[PDB]
């Protein structure tokens, strides 16, 4: 009959797994409670803004990211869970870059946040692939017919994050300024940084 | 796995479910959220009892049906709280109790998994590799639309991670390897029926063999 199993809410379930673990001794004192606020504080996009806005500033450091990815984003201390092994792409007038994790949701967590509901989406993980430039354009990102997309599936372990293109008319932008306008979507290589009018 | 999850490719989906820098709300929208992922760290790094790879592959076997009608947290405490029970540290008994009802698992697996490759090559920069064409019932980090095709190294890792098809299933013979990154063009996938331009693929030594 194709119908879905009987099952308790969710929130039950999830914290019956908690307690049933937790009564046992298995879970540390303040272990969840302290990666909910790694996962909520630590983990952020301001990060990875912070690394493309450095990037666009220093030719220096945007080579390192370009070449090292991890080494690179080690010098500021970012390296985490799911953002080990850092590879850092590089947008250009012919070739945008886009993130998925088709299998899953694979994310370079540290650096991007943990991924957003869509990202995590069956729409995102079966078309992006096969359609990157009619889903950008879905989503509010029009990428002209003269630039190849190129689509990163994170397979293994490499965790990606997107080097956008430094928009006109941010010619002297202090770095503050410059991070202001990297977004997590920047980041997944779904937009491209804007430029107020 | 040829599982419902290996979604790359798959057609008659609708619209993404975001704008642009649209708002995406918390992180977690529920007050339950946080836990699969904290308690899968619990699993791995303080009790030792599985890897990420195997939570990967318990999602991997939750009924087709189940997988598709369920939100992506709830599918990880699912497997999660799977694994628990298979190795041994919960009853499914306990957990249904303690959440005053249903509490249905993944399925069991139907593989025992594959150790790491014995014959592999060690693949450079500008390479052209073609993916093995096997298929493999238990966990596997191949996604089908690549089995069989050819593309080109643009990256090999200076790192070695354990072969997923074996530490997936929680065996010792695991070894490691390097991953590749391969690019394929779009042609190469999906022939005519793309508008893309290029798929990197980041793939275990152990699935490629040197391309004609
Ligand atoms: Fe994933």
């Amino acid at each position: 009959e194709n119908a879905a199993p009987a099952q308790a809410p969710v929130s039950d379930r999830a914290w019956a797994l908690f307690r049933a673990l937790d009564g046992k001794g298995l879970v540390p004192d303040g272990y969840v409670e302290g990666w909910k606020k790694t996962f909520e504080e630590d983990f952020s996009p301001r990060r990875g803004a912070e690394l493309v806005a450095r990037a666009w500033t220093d030719p220096e450091f945007r080579q390192l990211l370009l070449t090292d990815g991890t080494a690179a984003v080690a010098q500021y201390g970012y390296l985490g869970p799911q953002g080990e092994y850092i590879v850092a792409v590089e947008d250009t007038p012919t070739l945008k870059n886009v993130i998925v994790c088709s299998l899953c949701a694979c994310t370079a967590w540290p650096i991007l946040g943990l991924p957003p509901t869509w990202y995590k989406s069956f729409e995102y993980r079966a078309r992006v692939v096969r359609e990157p430039r009619k889903v950008l354009s879905e989503m509010g990102t029009e990428i002209a017919s003269d630039i190849e997309i190129r689509v990163y599936d994170t397979t293994a372990e490499t965790r990606y994050m997107v080097l956008p293109q430094r928009p006109a008319g941010t010619e002297g932008w202090s770095q503050e300024q410059l991070q202001e306008i990297v977004t997590k979507d920047c980041l997944i290589g779904v937009a491209i940084p804007q430029v107020p009018t | 796995m040829d599982g419902v999850h290996d979604l790359a490719g798959v057609q008659g989906f609708g619209k993404v479910p975001h704008t642009v820098n649209a708002d995406i709300g918390p992180t977690f929208h529920a007050e339950w959220e946080h836990l699969p992922y904290s308690l899968m760290f619990a699993g791995v790094a303080e009790l030792g009892a599985f890897s990420v790879d195997e939570v990967r592959y318990v999602v991997e076997r939750m009924e087709p049906r189940h997988y598709m009608m369920t939100p992506y947290y709830e599918r990880y405490v699912i497997g999660v709280a799977t694994l628990m029970v298979e190795k041994g540290i919960l009853t499914q008994d306990e957990l249904e109790s303690l959440a005053g009802g249903p509490f249905p698992l993944s399925r069991p697996s139907e593989s025992e998994g594959r150790p790491a490759p014995v014959e592999t090559t060690t693949f450079e920069v500008g390479q052209r590799v073609r993916v093995r064409d096997e298929y493999v019932p238990g966990h596997i980090r191949m996604p089908a639309y690549c089995r069989g095709r050819v593309g080109t190294i643009s990256h090999r890792t200076t790192e070695k991670w354990p072969f997923p098809d074996a530490i997936g299933h929680g065996r010792n013979d695991a070894g490691e390897e390097p991953t590749y990154h391969v690019k394929f063009a779009a042609e190469e996938l999906f022939g005519s029926d793309t508008d893309g331009g290029s798929v990197v693929v980041d793939l275990f030594e152990g699935y490629l063999e040197p391309a004609a």
